[PDB]
RNA sequence: GCUGGCGACCAUAGCAAGAGUGAACCACCUGAUCCCUUCCCGAACUCAGAAGUGAAACCUCUUAGCGCUGAUGGUAGUGUGGGAUUACCCAUGUGAGAGUAAGUCAUCGCCAGCU
RNA sequence: CGGAGGAGUACGAAGGUGCGCUCAGCGUGGUCGGAAAUCACGCGUAGAGUAUAAAGGCAAAAGCGCGCUUAACUGCGAGAC
């Protein structure tokens, strides 16, 4: 996108919220991918697939979650690798939003799963995406034990009504 | 004018821990008096008067009339100390109205 | 029997009851009131005593405010036992009194129900007291 | 038979030299378990948080900084 | 806001540090605009010599960059040398001891301040 | 009279709410070629720059809203001598804490720019 | 022979230095995932931590990471407790 929404997003959601001054204009900030990889610790291996799912989704390297403290309830110790973390910004996070929003949302099979609404509160909008397929990688043969995506897009919008608008304004289907 | 309370200069002399304790011993009541633009005064009382004058209750909201001789002052009670066992007035306070 | 339903430690000093009682010598709660007039010791079983009396007099159409709690353990030998080898074994508890701590208020009765009710419990009680009621100040 | 009965040595902490005295380098000024006072001008602190002094002068007691600590200090 | 107390933040140890020495401070500053360098006494409280790409000789030019960094450290370095200071602490004030004030330490340096 | 830096001081100086400032300075701001950088990300650090904005931020102003400061008088305690033993009283010296009246939206120093 | 608790160890890094970073709690949303795993954003706030008992301490953090290393050196030592 990039250049596409600096020409018509800008000056089309001044005048669609009534904003008196651009440099509050919403903006998409960052884009973090998580997986929260639990009991890891037993196989050692669905975790560094899930590294390598996220190296060929997001063409950036990932960096391993270790845990915050021992819960007997959980079989997770104090530091141990329990999660994947990765964030994207600049040019990068267009590409992935613009690859996602286009391809991704068509090809699963249930529709309308997003609703306008888990917004928190101030402007940042948060989904969960089932199984690593529908990206641009290989089919269920090739690849390890499905996996699950959590994206957030973190904006500079103030409220829920001007992050929606903004959302709407790209394509986001509700 | 309705209630009037005559009292007597209390001096550095009478004031302190002893000189109350001989005052009350004497069946007196420190009380001290202090309010806007002016200086703080400090005063004896009569126990007799103060206790006619608490039991009844429009004192409490009602201006009183303190008079030092020829010196006269309208005020408000603001505190009262009482013995713990034998409740007793012991030391009142008196706000310029 | 009141007491309290756990305690950082178990065993307390002897220490010594001294002065007056500044502060609990007001009636909060209640209209009337009972208050001590001399120091002394109040066992859980004497405070129990004295709101049965209060409340079988009053028949329970009022409400009883209990202000004294029984807070400090007390200590005795098993009877028999030489001096030293250690403190004994935790037999009741006590509250100390200073004069003019109150000990019962009553809310919602007439005075002459009231007075005779503290009468009553008076009896109990292995000090002297008297009965006080609400004041502007 | 107690559990109880047992106690350790004495270790003499305190204050060694008070506001005004004058003191010789290497004087102890205090002695403390943990650090009660800071060392101000020409005041040294020790592994044992011991403050001691630097240079000849005047022993000065004073309470500064945004965090409200005591601190002493030595005048030449 | 974190930016500048985060940069305050780094700078206190070695600001305390020097404090403590008791020695004279060379204290700099640094914008996307400017660049500013001041001695500052033992005391903490009075300057003796001073610098910056605001003088007159000098904020004709572009001002932001190393190139004019060179000439801020040569003057703070020949005015200092005036009032007679020889001995300094280089304080970084929370930056990164790399680039523009890096070029300016060494045109110091040059100039004859010994750090 | 404004702006920046460095100190004295550490709430009577702080928080909170509301309102202003772009000439200069500062701040966001452009992109990432070289220096440099992230257990990933030009988000921070760094470099090369002025097309935009004072929106945010930082400063300045107003408010007693929260907080903070705080008398006088009295009470508790207490050294010396005397009188008594549920821990008080007298002579003499000393004197809180809590609470009340009231106060407060700081005050100074060195240097450099702009009027 | 009063009332309560600990020790008879550990660590070549858990030592040195340069540079860098702040805890805990609650609330919102977000797959399995919930009372409580990880992600993002807020609110008030030292209640976290410090190999180990308690106490005195801890923003230049004495708490937490990374690179390089052996000052866990030799001869001493004014002056003090």
């Amino acid at each position: 996108l990039k250049a596409r929404y600096n020409d018509e997003l800008k000056a089309k959601l001044q005048e669609e919220l009534s904003i008196k001054n651009v440099m509050e204009i919403p903006r998409i900030t960052k884009i973090t991918l998580n997986m929260g990889v639990g009991a890891a610790a037993t196989d050692k291996k669905l975790l560094d697939g899930a590294v390598a799912d996220m190296q060929l989704i997001a063409g950036q390297k990932p960096v391993v979650t270790l845990a915050r403290k021992s819960i007997a309830g959980f079989k997770i110790r104090d530091g141990w690798p329990i999660g994947c973390k990765v964030t994207l910004r600049g040019d990068q996070m267009y590409e992935f939003l613009d690859r996602l929003i286009s391809i991704a949302i068509p090809r699963i099979r249930d529709f309308r799963g997003f609703s306008a609404k888990s917004f928190d509160g101030r402007g940042n909008y948060s989904m969960g995406l089932k199984e690593q397929i529908v990206f641009p990688e290989i089919d269920f043969d090739k690849i390890d034990r499905i996996r699950g995506m959590d994206i957030t897009i973190t904006t500079t919008a103030r409220t829920d009504d001007e992050g929606r608008a903004l959302m709407r304004a790209f394509g986001f289907p509700f | 004018a309705n209630f009037v309370l005559n009292a007597q200069a209390r001096a550095e002399d009478k004031q302190g821990k002893g000189a109350s304790r001989r005052l009350r011993r004497e069946s007196l009541v420190p009380a001290i008096i202090y309010g806007g633009n002016a200086e703080p005064v400090a005063v004896t009382l009569e126990l007799r008067e103060l206790v006619k004058a608490l039991e009844s209750n429009v004192f409490f909201e009602e201006v009183v009339e303190i008079k030092v001789g020829d010196k006269v002052e309208n005020v408000k009670i603001q505190a009262l100390q009482r013995h713990p066992a034998k409740n007793t007035p012991m030391h009142a306070d008196f706000k310029r109205a | 029997m009141l007491q309290p339903k756990r305690t950082k430690f178990r065993k307390v000093h002897k220490g010594r009851n001294t002065g007056l009682a500044h502060r609990g010598s007001t009636v909060s709660f209640g209209s009337i009131a009972i208050k001590a007039t001399e120091r002394g010791r109040m066992t859980a079983r004497q405070i129990e005593a004295a709101r049965r009396t209060i409340s079988r007099r009053i028949k329970r159409g009022g409400k009883i405010f209990i202000r004294v709690f029984p807070d400090k353990p007390i200590t005795e030998k098993p009877l028999e036992v030489r001096m030293g080898n250690g403190k004994g074994n935790v037999e009741y508890w006590v509250c100390e009194i200073k004069p003019g701590k109150i000990l019962y208020e009553i809310e919602g009765v007439n005075e002459d129900l009231a007075r005779e009710a503290f009468a009553l419990a008076a009896a109990k009680l292995p000090f002297k007291t008297t009965i006080v009621t609400r004041t502007v100040m | 038979s107690t559990k109880n009965g047992r106690d350790s040595n004495p270790k003499m902490l305190g204050v060694k030299v008070y506001g005004g005295q004058t003191v010789t380098a290497g004087n102890i000024i205090v002695r403390q378990r943990g650090t009660e006072f800071h060392a101000g001008a020409n005041v040294g602190m020790g592994r044992d948080h011991t403050l001691f002094a630097t240079a000849d002068g005047v022993v000065k007691f004073e309470v500064k900084g945004q965090f409200g600590r005591r601190y002493v200090k030595v005048e030449t | 806001n974190e930016k500048k107390q985060s940069r305050l933040r780094r700078a206190k140890s070695t600001r305390l540090h020097i404090r403590a020495l008791g020695a004279t401070r060379l204290c700099v500053n640094r914008t996307p605009r400017h660049i500013y360098a001041q001695v500052i006494s033992a005391d903490g409280g009075k300057v003796l010599a001073q610098a910056s790409t605001l003088d007159a000789s000098l904020r004709s030019g572009t001002t932001g960059n190393i190139e004019a960094a060179t000439k801020v450290g040569a003057l703070i370095a020949e005015r200092a040398k005036a009032a007679g200071v020889t001995k300094v602490a280089f304080d970084r004030s929370g930056f990164k001891y790399h680039g523009r004030i890096k070029a300016l330490a060494d045109a110091a340096r040059e100039g004859g301040l010994e750090f």
